[PDB]
RNA sequence: AAUUGAAGAGUUUGAUCAUGGCUCAGAUUGAACGCUGGCGGCAGGCCUAACACAUGCAAGUCGAACGGUAACAGGAAGAAGCUUGCUUCUUUGCUGACGAGUGGCGGACGGGUGAGUAAUGUCUGGGAAACUGCCUGAUGGAGGGGGAUAACUACUGGAAACGGUAGCUAAUACCGCAUAACGUCGCAAGACCAAAGAGGGGGACCUUCGGGCCUCUUGCCAUCGGAUGUGCCCAGAUGGGAUUAGCUAGUAGGUGGGGUAACGGCUCACCUAGGCGACGAUCCCUAGCUGGUCUGAGAGGAUGACCAGCCACACUGGAACUGAGACACGGUCCAGACUCCUACGGGAGGCAGCAGUGGGGAAUAUUGCACAAUGGGCGCAAGCCUGAUGCAGCCAUGCCGCGUG
RNA sequence: CCCGCAGAAGAAGCACCGGCUAACUCCGUGCCAGCAGCCGCGGUAAUACGGAGGGUGCAAGCGUUAAUCGGAAUUACUGGGC
């Protein structure tokens, strides 16, 4: 299946092992799932600060 | 199998061989009676029935045949030994 | 609970060049120590090929061959010879305390002896020495001893002398206790009768290298002051003397013997307890605190310190799961104590514990400092991690990761297996940090990398055996590029779509010209040298986009276009019909025809290449760099080797390691990274046709 | 006496069932294989699971021939049918893991030990 | 007092009303993942592969059934080094006790799993032809004989698993004989059926001085009850499919034989030609059922983890033997797939018991402590066994508390 | 479980703030980068993207996903239509 990769930027290439989420993209007919950032071989969104729980970004060092 | 109460296996075997042999002859005696009926000999039927009655009863007691079976044999053997004989 | 012997601990690892007996010699121990033998190459592959592939740890108890000693507890690690698996020595020398460097009575030092030497020095690990195979033709004890001096720039001290050589090798001379030790016929070892020196060697025997005793002297001057004063030193004070200096690695005792004839291995064990450290004869560990800063973690070699250990070597046994070998430097762990992986910021809970115990995975509930063992069931503990006390967190030194020298691309033979090939290569990675895997950002093929041809071989072989993924292998692909060579004068693009719908018409005239490698990010230059207003500046962004599109994979053979510049000069529009799209196509068309006439060429990538080689063969190495279609650029003569500098193409460096080795007897690092793109020679170019 | 063509039964798992000899290896013009010789093989039958599949090309060890075997003294052993143990193409060495039906003493080879260790007879 | 509670919103249009789907607020979860994470209480924790399994444990127990001595201990049908009432050696099973063996009872409980089973089961309500260990009420019996055999001893084969010949021995093991009704067959007259001893103590009388003998406590046999358990029968309910319409030879009934604890085509021979199905037979697909769980105002819809009842299964197919009870989860036999041991001739094993590994997966835990308690097996008891159970360890998985002032 | 000891000492995250929906501004961005359960935001003054300040809701959890019923009278016996 074809699946969305949300957030600004990603690693993710031909052999990346990912975790697929479920949840459509109503601009992309046929794309009915998201790829869960920060899970397995997908990195979180670099430099993001808000809503970090989505996009798999860890708290930046208190 | 590594559970030493597998002596039960060697034990109940002695049992099977014992049971087998006793259970064998009480059958061959019941047979003798049916044979007489087929041969038609009223005398040997009632004779052979007399010989088999103690066997059937004793074994039932010893717990090899059980009670109601014992009954059923001498029951309908009788029925027949004096149905034409 | 209680413990028992402690501080009578001998953490020693045997390592040497290939053959040598560095394993045979190890099995011999387990026989001698195990009086009253679990082959040390117990991998299937490492039996098939007859070579140590993985470091193998066991323990056993030596009371000393004569009964002479209070029982000492010895942790042995038989390491690989070879390179390929050098990682198995970094770890196998970082952690443990002593080292028995074996040498072939016939084969001198030889290249991979030097490498393990450097690894011992890297970690300043004390060491003695055992010249094996004295029974073999061409055996020569003192010759090799001298090579340790000459080739390894170290200070040997013959702690012994060989009774004859090759097939006439009958015994050895303890030249401390000054007796010609005699091992007998049957029972292999054990027995003795400690015979005195024979008339043959009395002359030689009356040396010791008197600078043994003069080497023992140099411990302290007040220890030699009586030596100057001709006072024959007590046997007890010498052993302490040179041991004091073994520990301070200023001296390497040599012992010699022949594992095969059983004539020699035993005397060598004694030399271990005599002259190799306890875990306390040792600098306490260095380290850091967490966030904060340094302080040597210190942690004295003491049972009553806070627990701190390093994880060397990860494995997976099919019945107990993950095995994680560690060396406890300080404190203690009890089965259930939840220690801390400081270098991952997560805690682990110890469970079952196993010590490989000569030939049986014996179980343990407690593991003290100065010992080694493998922890079953630990979840995420890679090689190099520190397991410390959660209240007293510390990072420890962590050895070093050898850095691969070879790469090769692999594909999963059966397209089905492609998923599994992924799983397996991953597993082999966390087991071997000296091994690496990734996916080429361009030409997405799976690329593995290792310390050499053989390394790579048995990895792939290990996939078949353990993960049943067979895959064949090939040369990695190369990312070529495209450019033009001639500035091409005013080329013309035009659209004019009277068809049926949107009017649409764009006309553009431009100059395409090569660049020089300029401004990092671009490699592309668009210039708005448009007239006063032949095309409005609103459409000018578009014409740029149109060219931009054509650069993603140019007309020669796909492959990005680079180092191209473009200048607007002339065009035309309708007052309405023209549009972003219209000029975007016009540009597209303008790019073609212009490119055709511009003398296009295929680029190839070059590397800044740095070869580090001995003086002896800088001739061959240079010539090969040249043979490899290479340009040379410098030489230093940096200390002992000679760094050679060259620009040599990528599609041409494949499998360098393998041959660079052949040309320099194994002694030659090298390194490379990207530098530039240059024209590819024609036969190359026309070959690179997809 | 096996020779090119000739179906053989298989005396192991692996899953071959019926197999055809496509070459008697071991010499130019070598006519027959028998006893405990090696032959190139093409699988003709093959169970559904199995290590091997139909159409594969492997080697195999003649383990029972109907013409049988002699050896010393003058006796004979004859088997009713022809059977073999599939070998991996590179390493010889059974790809199977169990042997079925009796095998003979002649097979007492270094490489064929794994067969007689398995196998319920002679 | 105790099933007393029903909410709407966004979105088709320039706007409107209707129609109608998509969407949202709630509750819930054996959850998972991302970011984050202090404690406690109670509870829950392989939903996928009924996939394959290393290791240890999960079933024994009685010397008050018997011969008995391998080890322990004591005493000694008595003895050194002298450490003369304080030791460590040899004897003697004497006593305590106890390896192996016979014997008895248990191993059919306890625990696991959901594969199979759409009705061979489960549920509800009835029914008649049945057996039922230990526990219990009543009535009497418990006499007198015989042949064996493990262990053992002597030869002897194996690498191991296992044994092989010959001879010897005990009993509550085994078989006759007697005894024989309120038992069984039989209208009756009549025929016929069983069993076992063992311990604690003891006045006399006494004997081969073993104990007879006396007493108390148990156990043995028979018959009829009680209790509990189990088997069998009927009706109704308990999924979807007609893009399954026909189905049926032991088939439906009968008669007579046989058979079971028992009724019965249960089986067999013959005679009848029936029996089932549009109220869905047949054949396909899917599935353990229930108490209950979740939701809902209700009717409904969804569901069958954890607790309790019922059923089924025990590596796969199959079979019986022992027994009150099995066609037996840690029993036997055959066969198959598979794994393991071997000194190559030959052997062995089945975690869906607890813990645990690999594998699969988005995902599910310790190779823990203890029989102290409740309960189960054996035992007169003391006690031994008990991964049932009682606790702890792991995980924010849930619930409820409390803190971080 | 009680009794003593020292000192605030060792202990706060997570989603949201265009309408549905409790919570608004500046900056960056310029149909790009991106958001998005539904409608829909983004082409130079974006409360919708991303950062900040601020706020709102929950709190040792908070979100996202998956799942059953509900709203759905949208299979309507209760309780619908042609
Ligand atoms: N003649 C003789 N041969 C010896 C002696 N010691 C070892 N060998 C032989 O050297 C050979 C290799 O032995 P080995 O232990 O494998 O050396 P190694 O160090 O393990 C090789 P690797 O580097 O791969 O580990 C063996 O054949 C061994 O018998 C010796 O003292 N005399
Ligand atoms: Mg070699
Ligand atoms: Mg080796
Ligand atoms: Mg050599
Ligand atoms: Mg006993
Ligand atoms: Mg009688
Ligand atoms: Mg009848
Ligand atoms: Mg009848
Ligand atoms: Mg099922
Ligand atoms: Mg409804
Ligand atoms: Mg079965
Ligand atoms: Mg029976
Ligand atoms: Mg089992
Ligand atoms: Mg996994
Ligand atoms: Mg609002
Ligand atoms: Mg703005
Ligand atoms: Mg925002
Ligand atoms: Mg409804
Ligand atoms: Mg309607």
């Amino acid at each position: 299946v074809t699946s969305y990769i949300g957030g600004e930027g990603h690693n993710l290439q031909e052999h990346s092992v990912i975790l697929i989420r479920g949840g459509r993209v109503k601009d992309l007919p046929g794309v009915r799932y998201h790829t869960v950032r920060g899970a397995l071989d997908c990195s979180g969104v670099k430099d993001r600060k808000q809503a970090r729980s989505k996009y798999g970004v860890k708290r930046p060092k208190a | 199998n590594i559970k030493s109460a597998k002596k039960r296996a060697i034990q109940s075997e002695k049992a099977r061989k014992h049971n087998a042999s006793r259970r064998s002859m009480m059958r061959t005696f019941i047979k003798k009676v049916y044979a007489a009926i087929e041969a038609g000999d009223k005398a040997a039927a009632q004779k052979a029935f007399n010989e088999m009655q103690p066997i059937v009863d004793r074994q039932a007691a010893k717990g090899l045949i059980h009670k109601n079976k014992a009954a059923r044999h001498k029951a309908n053997l009788t029925a027949q030994i004096n149905k034409l004989a | 609970a209680r413990t028992t012997p402690i501080a009578r601990y001998r953490n020693i690892g045997i390592s040497a060049h290939i053959d040598a007996g560095k394993t045979t010699t190890t099995e011999r121990i387990l026989f001698y120590t195990g009086v009253n033998a679990a082959t040390m190459d117990w991998m299937e592959q490492e039996q098939e090929r007859g070579i140590t592939i993985t470091s193998a740890a066991t323990t056993a108890f030596w009371s000393g061959m004569a009964k002479q000693y209070e029982p000492h507890r010895i942790n042995i690690i038989d390491t690989p010879g070879h390179v390929d698996f050098t990682i198995e020595v970094e770890r196998s020398m970082r952690v443990l305390d002593g080292a028995v460097m074996v040498y072939c009575a016939v084969g001198g030092v030889q290249p991979q002896s030097e490498t393990v030497w450097r690894q011992a020095n890297k970690y300043k690990v004390p060491r003695i020495a055992f010249v094996n195979k004295m029974d073999r033709m061409g055996a020569n004890f003192l010759k090799v001893v001298n090579q340790i001096k000459t080739r390894l720039g170290a200070n040997p001290v013959p702690l012994q002398l060989a009774i004859g050589a090759e097939e006439h090798f009958t015994g050895v001379v303890d030249l401390v206790k000054m007796k010609a030790i005699n091992w007998n016929d049957a029972d292999q070892g054990v027995t003795f009768e400690y015979e005195d020196i024979p008339a043959d060697m009395v002359e030689l025997a009356n040396e010791w290298h008197q600078n043994l005793i003069e080497s023992a002297a140099e411990a302290s001057e007040e220890l030699m002051e009586k030596y100057l004063g001709g006072e024959e030193l007590t046997e007890a004070e010498i052993k302490g003397a040179l041991r004091q200096r073994v520990l301070n690695n200023e001296i390497i005792l040599v012992t010699c013997g022949s594992a095969f004839k059983n004539k020699g291995v035993q005397a060598m064990l004694d030399a271990v307890i005599d002259y190799l450290p306890s875990p306390v004869d040792v600098p306490a560990i260095n380290g850091i605190l967490d966030d904060g800063k340094d302080t040597p973690a210190e942690r004295h070699a003491s049972d009553d310190e806070p627990f701190s250990a390093l994880a060397f070597k990860i494995a997976t046994d099919p019945f107990v799961g993950n095995l994680t070998f560690f060396r406890v430097y300080s404190g203690v762990v009890n089965s259930g104590d939840t220690v801390l992986n400081s270098v991952k910021a997560a805690r682990e809970r110890f469970g079952r514990i196993v010590q490989m115990h000569a030939n049986k995975r014996e179980e343990i509930k407690e593991v003290r400092a100065g010992d080694i063992a493998a922890a079953i069931g630990l979840k995420d503990v890679t090689t190099g991690d520190t397991l410390c006390d959660p209240d007293a967190p510390i990072i420890l030194e962590r050895m070093e990761f050898p850095e691969p020298v070879i790469s090769i691309a692999v594909e999963p033979k059966t397209k089905a297996d492609q998923e599994k090939m992924g799983l397996a290569l991953g597993r082999l990675a966390k087991e071997d940090p000296s091994f690496r895997v990734w996916t080429d950002e361009e030409s997405n093929q799976t690329i593995i990398a290792g310390m050499g041809e053989l390394h790579l071989d048995i990895i792939v072989d290990r996939m078949k055996r353990e993960f049943n993924v067979e895959a064949n292998v090939g040369k990695p692909q190369v990312a070529y590029r495209e450019t033009i060579r001639q500035k091409v004068t005013d080329v013309e693009g035009k659209h004019a779509k009277q068809s049926g719908g949107r009017g649409q018409y764009g006309h553009v005239v431009i100059d395409m010209y090569p660049l020089e490698p300029g401004s990092n990010p671009k490699g592309y230059e668009f210039i708005n040298d448009i007239k006063g207003g032949v095309i409005p500046g609103e459409y000018i962004p578009a014409v740029d986009k149109g060219i931009q599109e054509q650069l993603k994979a140019g007309p020669l053979a796909g492959y990005p276009v680079v180092d191209m510049g473009i200048r607007l000069h002339f065009g035309s529009y309708h007052d309405v019909d023209s549009s972003e799209l219209a000029f975007k196509l016009a540009a597209s068309i303008a790019f073609k025809e212009g490119f055709k006439k511009a003398k296009p060429v295929l680029l190839e990538p070059i590397m800044k290449v740095e070869v580090e080689t001995p003086e002896e063969n800088t001739g061959d190495v240079i010539g090969d760099l040249s043979r490899r279609r290479g340009m040379l650029k410098g030489q230093e003569s940096e200390v002992t080797g000679v760094k050679i500098h060259a620009e040599v193409p990528l599609s041409e460096m494949f499998g360098y390691a393998t041959q660079l080795r052949s040309l320099t007897k194994g002694r030659a690092s090298y390194t490379m990274e990207f530098l530039k793109y240059d024209e590819a020679p024609s036969n190359v170019a026309q070959a690179v046709i997809e | 006496m096996i020779q090119e063509q000739t179906m053989l039964n298989v005396a192991d798992n692996s899953g071959a069932r019926r197999v055809m000899c496509i070459k008697v290896l071991g010499g130019s013009h070598r006519r027959y294989a028998g006893v405990g010789d090696i032959i190139k093989i093409t699988i003709k039958e093959a169970i559904p699971r199995g290590k091997v599949k139909k159409g594969d090309v492997l080697k195999a060890v003649v383990v029972r021939t109907k013409k049988g075997v002699r050896r010393p003294d003058g006796s004979v052993i004859r088997f009713d049918g022809n059977a073999c143990v599939l070998l991996n193409n590179n390493s010889e060495q059974p790809i199977g893991t169990r042997i079925f039906g009796p095998v003979t003493r002649e097979l007492r080879s270094e490489k064929f030990m794994k067969i007689i260790s398995l196998a319920p007879e002679v």
